[PDB]
């Protein structure tokens, strides 16, 4: 790379990892507020099925 | 500069050796717990108040614990490298900035 | 030893092949394509007792987990795929390092 | 003796009901359909433990 | 010899009840042995969970 103003790849890296951390924080907050580890099948589909049957 | 980089690598390697020893010793701690439970069961079974059925039940529990001991021996691995099954012979961990400064670690 | 302890013992002794047991008690053996070239020949008394069958070419595209044996075999398939992907990632990283050194040399 | 036998028949039917209705989310356990099953308690395939329900 | 089970006991006669006593004793021994096996299984799995966590 070089010293330029039009593209800031480090800023994109920081934004990507910041959004990842924000998504993880949101998931943790949802699991804490609801009190349930599985709130959707996107968490654990088979776990959701067996927990629903139980 | 070569020496300092080699010393960094040596610290890395020593930390890896400490990690391997930690995992092996934790598995050995679980093995010790299972062995103590087996010893308590054997002490209980040696009493003459029990008939053959209680001895059979205690032997069933002891067999389960023995199979657990074998499972711990055969499955404990560091990333897929078995430790306490006997295949992990002496390994030389290089903890120096120069070659030939290794320390042997054995796992039984 | 029962069949699952046999599979665990085989897994502990060697890393060339991976052993597991399906729902019917049959012993499954997986040889990764990045670790074994050609077919694997089984001999001995235990091999005669088990009567291992011919080899089937398995890939990540063909794995299913609707049966326990399918999941057990697919675990080894995914392990082989992960080893292959990591190998090509390491090759690419070495390429990038080499090109960075080349860029520094060309700059000077 | 007939009354005691009637009570014993009721208890026998209860034993059969317990054998035939107990299940884990619908998977019957104590009627014989549940047989030797392997539970995977390892980080690699082939590290399972067999459990039989009679 | 005739094969007797708990489902086929009949205490309307004194000898029948005397036999059912032994039949129920054997059934109790069998159930206790299977309970001991399951308890050993649970203890082994608890030890396995502790090792795996460590």
């Amino acid at each position: 790379m070089a010293v330029n103003v039009n593209t800031n790849v480090a800023a994109m890296t920081a934004q990507r990892y910041l959004t990842g951390a924000t998504n993880a924080q949101q998931t943790s907050m949802e699991r804490l507020s609801s009190g349930f580890k599985i709130n959707s099948a996107k968490d654990d589909a088979a776990g959701l099925q067996i927990s629903n049957r139980l | 500069n070569v020496q300092s980089r080699g010393l960094d690598v040596a610290v890395r390697n020593a930390n890896d050796g400490i990690s391997i020893a930690q995992t092996a010793e934790g598995a050995m701690n679980e093995t010790t717990n299972i062995l103590q439970r087996m010893r308590d069961l054997s002490l209980q079974s040696a009493n003459g108040s029990n008939s053959k059925s209680e001895r059979v039940a205690i032997q069933e529990e002891i067999t389960a614990l023995n199979d657990e001991l074998n499972r711990i021996a055969e499955t404990t691995s560091f990333g897929g490298n078995k430790l306490l099954n006997g295949t992990f012979s002496t390994k030389s961990f290089q903890i120096g900035a120069d070659n030939g400064e290794a320390v042997m670690l054995t796992l039984k | 030893d029962d069949i699952e302890e046999v599979a665990t013992y085989i897994n502990g002794q060697t890393d060339m092949v991976k052993a597991s047991v399906n729902e019917k008690g049959q012993l499954q053996i997986f040889a990764g394509n990045n670790k074994v070239t050609g077919d694997v020949a089984f001999s001995g008394g235990l091999a005669g007792a088990l009567n291992m069958q011919a080899g089937t070419a398995e890939t990540v595209d063909t794995i299913d987990v609707t049966s326990v044996g399918g999941a057990q075999q697919s675990v080894a398939v995914i392990d082989s795929a992960l080893k292959y992907v990591d190998s090509h990632r390491a090759e690419l990283g070495a390429f990038q390092n080499r090109f960075n050194h080349a860029i520094s040399n060309l700059d000077n």
